[PDB]
């Protein structure tokens, strides 16, 4: 989802 | 319906960085309606959106969909996405304890 950004950590 | 879990992640060095082996979504600056993991679509909390097979988070017991309530005692319920990211990735911290809830 373009509108649900996620970040890898 | 939700159960509290406490996990203790030991970060893995990957080059210059210490990594945790998972991904997050959410935050008070984001659109909570787009979070597929929450029960309440106004929930602006930080959720685990992916877990790396064999990584530190998996070994520690973290699971996709977990809601992160605290990191090393720091409240994660009303933070921006970037604040959450920064709290999880302090270069000085090799061990991070997460308080999560799991549906």
């Amino acid at each position: 989802n373009s509108r649900f950004p996620t970040s890898i950590i | 319906t939700a159960v509290v879990q406490r996990v203790e992640i030991h970060k893995l060095r990957q080059g210059e960085n210490l990594i945790l082996g998972f991904s997050i979504g959410g935050g008070i600056d984001q659109d909570p309606s787009q979070n597929p993991f929450s029960e309440d679509k106004t929930d602006k909390g930080i959720y685990v959106t992916r877990v790396s097979e064999g990584g530190p988070a998996e070994i520690a017991g973290l699971q996709i969909g977990d809601k992160i309530m605290q990191v090393n005692g720091w409240d994660m319920t009303m933070v921006t996405h970037d604040q959450a990211r920064k709290r999880l990735t302090k270069r000085s911290e090799e061990v991070v304890r997460l308080l999560v809830t799991r549906q």
